[PDB]
C-alpha cells in the first residue's frame, strides 16, 4: 500500500520513511527514494553505477575548474546532516 | 579524514 | 468533472493511468499518442503532449514504474514496439517532450498488446501480436534505458489461419510482489497463465476455460491482502468471469471459477480492477460500465451501473 | 554582517510594464538569496529561492536571476495587485525593501478646511485640519496661513496608502496652537499647490464666524 | 501548514516577554525557527535561530545577551524569552520557518514603553456651512492624545464606508499620538442623514460614539 501515499511535502516523505522504518521496509524506502532521486537534485541524493556516475562528474566539474563543495571537505546542520567514496574523491580534489 | 579517505 | 475532447482525428484504441492516477496517455489510429495532465487548481484534464509515434495505427500502451522514470511504451499494427521518456526540459504541447528511447522489431507480425511488468523484477515488458509469440524484453541496466535485450518468446497459439479478422490478443502481469513471477494471456478463444520456473523460462502453468469466444481484455488483479490470485476476462459471448487462482497437467496452480455475469447482454470489451483489487469494472454493447465487489463468500456483487 | 542593498528603493509603473529591481551583496554570497513580497500589514510571502527558483504556486510572471554578486528580481508583467515591499535575503540579512506602486494620470485634489470644535477649546488646544482628498501624484504642498503669515514647525501630515481602484492620494495636514494663541488671531487658511492644480487654492474661515 | 505566534502585546521597558510560535503542518525536528522583526515602517530584521536538529542558536548583535530563542521538539513550539527589553525592540515579531524562509508565522506586535496608556478624546470636524450646493461636502473625527498605538475608526458602525479615509497616526512632539478620519457625503443630505463615527482604543479599553452635524449659530 504505501508505495501509492500521496506525499508532496517533506513531512510527507519522512511519515512514509519512519513507517518502513517502524516495519522494516527497506526494499520499499529504498524503491521510493529511487523515485525521489528521478544539477542540485543530484547533489541531494549524493544504485552502486548512479553513483559512480556521480562521481566521474564530480571529477569533471573539479578538472573544469560551492556551499556543498566546503561541506563535503544552516552551514552546521548540514555538517550534521551529511555526518560515500565519490563524495570523498570530490572533497579530495 | 579527509585526506585518509583520499588515500584510500 | 464534464467530458473533453481527446484531439485525435481515428478512433482510440487505450487509455492509461500513471501511477499516480494523476496523468494519462490515449492512443488512436492517427498514429498518435497524447498525454494528459491533471491540473492541481483547476480540477479539469488538459493535453500535456501529443505527437505521432507509429507508421500505423496504434493500439495498446501503458507506464512504467515511476522508480524508473516517466516512461511509456507502445505497440502499433505496424509490428513495432516502441519505448518513449518525457523530457522535462520542453514546452508542453511542442510534440518534442518525449524521445523514443528505442524500437523492438522482432515482431513480424502486427502487436496487440503491451504490459510492463511489475517494478519488482526491473524495466521487463511483454507484447503479443499476430505471429502469437509473446516476447519479453528487459532493460538489464537501469542506467541504459535504450538497452532493451530480448529476454524470452514463447508460443501461444500454434497455427493461426492466414484468413481471418477476427483477432484478438490481450496481456496482464500478476501485480502481486510476493508472489512468484507470472502473467495471463489471451488468445482468441483461449486464455492461458505463465509462470516462471526454476530454470528461469516461462512454462504454461494453468489455463482459463469456459470461454466460448473472443476475449477481448482481461486484466490480474492487486492480491494486496489475499493469499489468492483472481483475474478477470471479458469475453464476446457476453459474459464477465472471475477465476480465482491458488498455488499449493504439470501445475503448482489451482483454477476455480469464481463468477459469471452477462448483464451487458452483448460483448464485454473491456475489464479493469482498483488499486487494491477491491472493486472490478466492465463496459460493453449496452453502453454501461459495471462496478462489483465481492462478498463475504467471495462470490461478485454488483454495487453500481454507470451509463 | 553581511549588507543587502537593493536599487531602486522605491519605483514607479504602468500594469503591463516590465519591472527590475536589482540587490547587490556586501561581499560575495552564493546563490543563498531569497525574494520576498510584503503587502502592508501583513506577513512576507516568498517569491524565491536559491536566486533563481520559483516558489510552488507563485505565478510565473515573478522570476529571478544572478549575474555574479548582482541578483535580479523581474516582475514580467505588472498587475494591480502587484503593489508592496520587495525585499532580497541572504547572520541572516535582508535587504533595505523596494517600494513598487502604479503610475496613472494626475489628478487635483479636493480641499477642505477644519475649525477646531468647540469640545477642543474647551481642553486648552485648537486643531485646524486641512484635507487634501483623491489626488495624485503624491507631491503635494500644504502652506498654512494665520492672518496671512507663513507658519512653521506647528503642524503635522499624513498621507493614505493609494487607492485600489482610482489610484489616488489623500492627504491631512493638523495644525496644532494654543487656545490663547488661537485666540489671537481672525484668518485661518490652508494653501494647496500640486501639479493638477494650475494655480494654488486656499481654503479659510474666520475664527468664531459660523 | 500553520505556524501560530502568541505571548506578545504591552510591555514596560526593562521587562520581559517570552513569545511562543507553536507550528504544525511540518517536521518541526528538521527546520529552525527564525525570528524575524519589523520595526513601524522599517524593513525586516532577522534577530535570532535555533536548529532543531543539533539545538544550535545563533543571535543579530542587537539582541545577544537579552533575546534567548528555544525550542520543544515534543510540542512542536519554539520560543524567544525576551528579557531587559527596550524601546529599540518595539516592533512586529515574526516567527518562520526553514527546511528560503516558506513559511510564516502572522507575526505579534510588541509594543515598548513606561507611558500609561491614554484613551483618546474625540472631536468632530464639522461639514463647513458654505457646502456647495448640489456638491460633494467633508466631514469627520479627529482623533486626539492617545498611546500607545492603535486606534480603529469606523462610520455608522460599519455602515458606511464609500468616501471613508481614516489616516495614518503622527506621533506629536508630546508622545501622543493624533489620527483624523473623514467621509465625503452629498452636501444635501447634511440635513437629512445621519453620520457617526465610532472610536475604540482597545489599549484604555475606550470606546466612543460621535455624531458629526453642522455647527450650530
Amino acid at each position: 500500500l504505501l508505495p501509492h501515499y500521496p506525499f508532496v511535502t517533506n513531512d510527507d516523505i519522512e511519515w512514509m520513511l519512519s513507517i518502513c522504518v517502524e516495519w522494516r521496509l527497506p526494499e520499499i524506502a529504498k524503491e521510493i527514494y529511487t523515485t525521489l532521486g528521478n544539477i542540485e537534485s543530484i547533489a541531494n541524493f549524493s544504485l552502486v553505477k548512479s553513483y559512480s556516475w556521480l562521481l566521474f562528474e564530480a571529477s569533471c566539474m573539479e578538472g573544469q575548474k560551492v556551499l556543498n563543495a566546503i561541506v563535503s571537505k544552516d552551514d552546521v546542520i548540514i555538517p550534521q546532516d551529511i555526518l560515500v567514496t565519490n563524495s570523498m574523491r570530490q572533497t579530495l580534489a | 579524514d579527509w585526506v585518509e579517505q583520499l588515500i584510500l | 468533472m464534464q467530458p473533453f475532447d481527446s484531439g485525435h482525428d481515428d478512433l482510440v484504441h487505450d487509455v492509461v493511468y500513471d501511477f499516480y492516477g494523476r496523468h494519462v496517455a490515449t492512443c488512436s489510429s492517427d498514429q498518435h499518442i497524447k498525454v494528459f495532465k491533471l491540473d492541481k487548481d483547476t480540477s479539469n484534464w488538459e493535453l500535456s503532449d501529443s505527437w505521432r509515434a507509429h507508421d500505423s495505427s496504434i493500439v495498446a500502451i501503458d507506464w512504467a514504474s515511476p522508480e524508473y522514470g516517466r516512461i511509456i511504451a507502445s505497440a502499433s499494427y505496424d509490428k513495432t514496439v516502441k519505448l518513449w521518456e518525457e523530457d522535462p526540459d520542453q514546452e508542453e504541447c511542442s510534440g518534442r517532450r518525449w524521445n523514443k528511447l528505442c524500437t523492438l522489431n522482432d515482431s513480424k507480425g502486427s502487436l496487440y498488446s503491451v504490459k510492463f511488468a511489475p517494478a519488482h523484477l526491473g524495466l521487463k515488458l511483454a507484447c503479443l501480436g499476430n505471429d502469437g509469440i509473446l516476447r519479453l524484453y528487459d532493460a538489464l541496466e537501469p542506467s541504459d534505458l535504450r538497452s532493451w535485450t530480448l529476454t524470452s518468446e514463447m508460443k501461444v497459439l500454434s497455427i493461426p489461419p492466414a484468413n481471418h479478422l477476427q483477432s484478438d490478443f490481450c496481456l496482464s502481469w500478476c501485480p502481486s510482489r510476493f508472489s512468484p513471477e507470472k502473467l495471463a494471456v489471451s488468445a482468441l478463444e483461449q486464455a492461458i497463465i505463465y509462470q516462471r520456473g526454476k530454470d528461469g523460462k516461462l512454462h504454461v502453468a494453468a489455463k482459463l476455460p469456459g470461454h466460448k469466444s473472443l476475449i477481448r481484455s482481461i486484466s490480474w488483479a492487486p492480491s494486496i491482502g489475499r493469499w489468492y490470485q483472481l483475474i478477470a476476462t471479458g469475453c464476446k459471448d457476453g459474459r464477465i468471469r472471475i477465476f480465482k487462482i491458488t498455488e499449493k497437467l504439470q501445475s503448482n496452480l489451482q483454477v476455480e471459477l469464481l463468477s459469471e455475469h452477462d448483464d451487458h447482454n452483448g460483448e464485454v470489451w473491456s475489464v479493469s480492477w482498483n488499486l487494491t483489487g477491491t472493486i472490478l469494472s466492465s463496459a460493453g454493447d449496452d453502453g454501461k460500465v459495471r462496478l462489483w465487489k465481492a462478498t463475504y463468500s467471495n462470490e461478485f456483487k454488483c454495487m453500481s451501473v454507470i451509463t | 554582517d553581511i549588507q543587502m542593498t537593493q536599487s531602486p528603493s522605491s519605483l514607479s509603473a504602468s500594469v503591463g510594464d516590465r519591472v527590475t529591481i536589482t540587490c547587490r551583496a556586501s561581499q560575495s554570497v552564493s546563490s543563498a538569496v531569497a525574494w520576498y513580497q510584503q503587502k502592508p500589514g501583513k506577513a512576507p510571502k516568498l517569491l524565491i529561492y536559491s536566486a533563481s527558483s520559483l516558489y510552488s504556486g507563485v505565478p510565473s510572471r515573478f522570476s529571478g536571476s544572478r549575474s555574479g554578486t548582482d541578483f535580479t528580481l523581474t516582475i514580467s508583467s505588472l498587475q494591480p495587485e502587484d503593489f508592496a515591499t520587495y525585499y532580497c535575503q541572504q547572520p541572516i540579512t535582508f535587504g533595505q525593501g523596494t517600494k513598487v506602486e502604479i503610475k496613472r494620470t494626475v489628478a487635483a485634489p479636493s480641499v477642505f478646511i477644519f475649525p477646531p470644535s468647540d469640545s477642543q477649546l474647551k481642553s486648552g488646544t485648537a486643531s485646524v485640519v486641512c484635507l487634501l482628498n483623491n489626488f495624485y501624484p503624491r507631491e503635494a504642498k500644504v502652506q498654512w496661513k494665520v492672518d496671512n503669515a507663513l507658519q512653521s514647525g506647528n503642524s503635522q501630515e499624513s498621507v493614505t496608502e493609494q487607492d485600489s481602484k482610482d489610484s489616488t492620494y489623500s492627504l491631512s495636514s493638523t495644525l496644532t496652537l494654543s487656545k490663547a494663541d488661537y485666540e489671537k488671531h481672525k484668518v485661518y487658511a490652508c494653501e494647496v499647490t500640486h501639479q493638477g492644480l494650475s494655480s494654488p487654492v486656499t481654503k479659510s474661515f474666520n475664527r468664531g464666524e459660523c | 501548514v500553520q505556524l501560530v505566534e502568541s505571548g506578545g502585546g504591552l510591555v514596560q521597558p526593562g521587562g520581559s516577554l517570552r513569545l511562543s510560535c507553536a507550528a504544525s503542518g511540518f517536521n518541526v525536528s528538521y527546520s529552525s525557527i527564525h525570528w524575524v522583526r519589523q520595526a513601524p515602517g522599517k524593513g525586516l530584521e532577522w534577530v535570532a535561530s535555533i536548529y532543531p536538529y543539533y539545538g544550535s542558536t545563533s543571535y543579530a548583535d542587537s539582541v545577544k545577551g537579552r533575546f534567548t530563542i528555544s525550542a520543544d521538539t515534543s510540542k512542536n513550539t519554539a520560543y524567544l524569552q525576551m528579557n531587559s527589553l527596550r524601546a529599540e525592540d518595539t516592533a512586529v515579531y515574526y516567527c518562520a520557518r526553514t527546511g528560503a524562509l516558506d513559511y510564516w508565522g502572522q507575526g505579534t506586535l510588541v509594543t515598548v514603553s513606561s507611558a500609561s496608556t491614554k484613551g483618546p478624546s474625540v472631536f468632530p470636524l464639522a461639514p463647513s456651512s458654505k457646502s456647495t450646493s448640489g456638491g460633494t461636502a467633508a466631514l469627520g473625527c479627529l482623533v486626539k492624545d492617545y498611546f500607545p498605538e492603535p486606534v480603529t475608526v469606523s462610520w455608522n458602525s460599519g455602515a458606511l464606508t464609500s468616501g471613508v479615509h481614516t489616516f495614518p497616526a503622527v506621533l506629536q512632539s508630546s508622545g501622543l499620538y493624533s489620527l483624523s478620519s473623514v467621509v465625503t457625503v452629498p452636501s444635501s443630505s447634511l440635513g437629512t442623514q445621519t453620520y457617526i463615527c465610532n472610536v475604540n482604543h482597545k489599549p484604555s479599553n475606550t470606546k466612543v460614539d460621535k455624531k458629526v452635524e453642522p455647527k450650530s449659530c
